[PDB]
């Protein structure tokens, strides 16, 4: 279960 | 209102002049920018892209800028010794991009089509005509500080070069998380810092397999060098001591400078407490900030200052 940095 | 009543009224003190960098300091250059000259400067919003610029107003040592073309809502104000505007031609004669007018590229056509005057060079602190930071090369790589997201230290490119500063640029993100810098920036380091310090690092946007990264490939695949070590500078943290006063626009209305004191500090940052509003408009502030001044700037330079509320 991937955590993703995400700036939208 | 005066500084002398106020400081005897409060038993306070102003932060020295000796204090800030000379550029926050200097009062004595008189604005030469008048309404309606033409220039290019960076997007604030996106600090690696020029624009065409026209003075739109002028107050003091400050000057407000509008985008040609565009809506005047994203006027900014600048200093006149701000070093993120350039006269008309540089871009050319220097190896950057300009954005054309929205929906419009030739200054002489477009100064015979407008009837209008170019800001003249001499007004410009930077032209890119003095020695750029020694070690820094468009192309080089480091790591730095996310400065909106300060937990995050990631793979960056060196992608501009300007007199004594260069443009921080975060691999594979847009360029809203850009700065610009000099070789003694904080928020900078070499190639190889996260692992010497056993902090992660945070590799390029979608970089395969990014819990694999590793900089000795990242570098050979892209054809690129780490900026050298011995480059970087270390700043000494600044003198700045809670209670001392200054003056600071104010980022609600971007007009205004305000009656100011150090509310707290770090080693390279100042709380910003304007006096006689809410704690809650509070904000910190980088000590090398163009928009904070030492008390008298702006009485000096002929802007007007909002005493305490
Ligand atoms: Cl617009």
């Amino acid at each position: 279960h991937r955590k993703v940095l995400r700036d939208n | 209102w005066s500084w002398e009543s106020y400081l005897e009224e409060q038993k306070a003190i102003t932060a020295p002049v000796s204090l800030f960098q000379d550029s926050q300091a200097v009062t004595h250059n008189k604005n030469g920018f008048k309404l309606g000259m033409k220039l290019e400067g960076i997007d604030p919003q996106h600090p690696s892209m020029y624009f065409i610029l026209t003075v739109a107003e002028v107050c003091g040592y400050r000057l407000r800028l509008h985008f040609d073309g565009y809506s005047e809502c994203h006027d900014f104000w600048v200093n006149a010794n701000s070093p993120d505007i350039h006269p008309a031609g540089w871009f050319e004669k220097t190896g950057h991009k300009l954005q054309p007018p929205k929906g419009y590229f030739s200054w002489s056509q477009y100064l015979r089509s407008t009837r209008a005057q170019a800001a003249p060079k001499h007004l410009f602190v930077s032209q890119s005509h003095s020695p750029p930071p020694l070690g820094f090369q468009v192309g080089m790589k480091l790591e730095a500080v996310d400065r909106m997201n300060p937990s995050l230290v990631c793979v960056a490119s060196v992608t501009d070069v300007v007199d004594s500063r260069f443009l921080v640029h975060f691999d594979n993100w847009d360029d809203t998380y850009d700065y610009w810098c000099d070789p003694s920036s904080p928020y900078i380091h070499p190639v190889g810092w996260c692992q010497k310090q056993g902090k992660p690092l945070t590799p390029p946007q979608d970089y395969p397999d990014p819990d694999n990264f590793c900089w000795e490939k990242y570098l050979e695949e892209t054809g690129a060098s780490a900026v050298p070590t011995w480059a970087f500078k270390v700043r000494p943290p600044h003198s700045f001591l809670v209670n001392m006063k200054l003056e600071a626009v104010d980022r609600r209305n971007p007009a205004l400078i305000r009656v100011a004191s150090v509310e707290d500090v770090e080693d390279h940052r100042i709380k910003i407490h304007f006096d006689g509003w809410s704690h809650g408009y509070d904000f910190w502030i980088d000590a090398d900030h163009p928009d904070i001044h030492p008390a008298g700037w702006c009485s000096k330079t002929g802007h007007p200052l909002q005493p305490p509320l």
